[PDB]
């Protein structure tokens, strides 16, 4: 809450966050592009999570190559089932890599 | 040219009219029989293929390009026979319409 230039931060107990893991890779996959926003190297640091975004096909017209092509895809992430978490409940899942050659 | 490369492709199928010689001479001759009876043959064939296909699950919100018959009026319908009785193919139809994430 912002009154004048003095912020007042309170603790809202009934608000939720909602999280889901995408196991079918149906979203555009932006990991492995070596962006920032990872865990810090040092365990005691606190970090802010990066914003999600993707960019699709573009196509020419007039002097602008930035027009949207008919096949430009739009993904709504609320169209995925996701788990809604209040402060009490938590979230977990497991994953197993397929066999790859040793480095 | 596109397709499925196969080690052991479908077998070639080969057919022939068995030769029927014409009337042989009465005296014996060891040379080949030159003259035959002119004949041909006809009949139906059938081919049955079993195809396996990958179902499509995509959560994109907005609609996709799809193949659609030409929306125009025309003197002759698409992929159809004309007045003279000749079947005419309008469009080579590619297989790639539905989008998929790279
Ligand atoms: N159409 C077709 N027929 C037969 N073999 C093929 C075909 N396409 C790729 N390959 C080969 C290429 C690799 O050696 C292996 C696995 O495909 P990799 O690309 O994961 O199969």
């Amino acid at each position: 809450t912002t009154t004048d230039g003095t912020k007042t931060i309170a603790n809202n107990l009934t608000s939720t966050v909602q999280v889901f893991a995408d196991t079918e890779h149906q979203l555009p996959y932006i990991l492995g592009s070596a962006h920032e926003g990872c865990m810090p190297p040092f365990p005691a640091d606190v970090f802010m999570l990066p914003q999600y975004g993707y960019l699709t096909l573009n196509g020419p017209g007039s002097n602008n190559n930035n027009l949207s092509t008919p096949s430009s895809a739009f993904y709504c992430l609320e169209y995925f089932p996701s788990q809604m978490l209040r402060t009490g409940n938590n979230f977990v899942f497991t994953y197993e890599f397929e066999k790859v050659p040793f480095h | 040219m596109g397709g499925f490369g196969l080690k052991n492709p479908p077998p070639q199928i080969l057919i022939k009219n068995t030769p029927v010689p014409a009337d042989p001479p009465t005296q014996f001759s060891s040379q080949k029989i030159n003259s035959f009876i002119t004949q041909y043959s006809t009949g139906q064939m059938t081919v049955e293929i079993e195809w396996e296909l990958r179902k499509e699950n995509s959560k994109r919100w907005n609609p996709e390009i799809q193949y659609t018959a030409n929306f125009n009026n025309s003197a002759n319908a698409q992929f159809s026979v004309n007045n003279n009785g000749l079947y005419i193919e309008d469009r080579t139809i590619g297989t790639r319409y539905l989008t998929h994430t790279l």
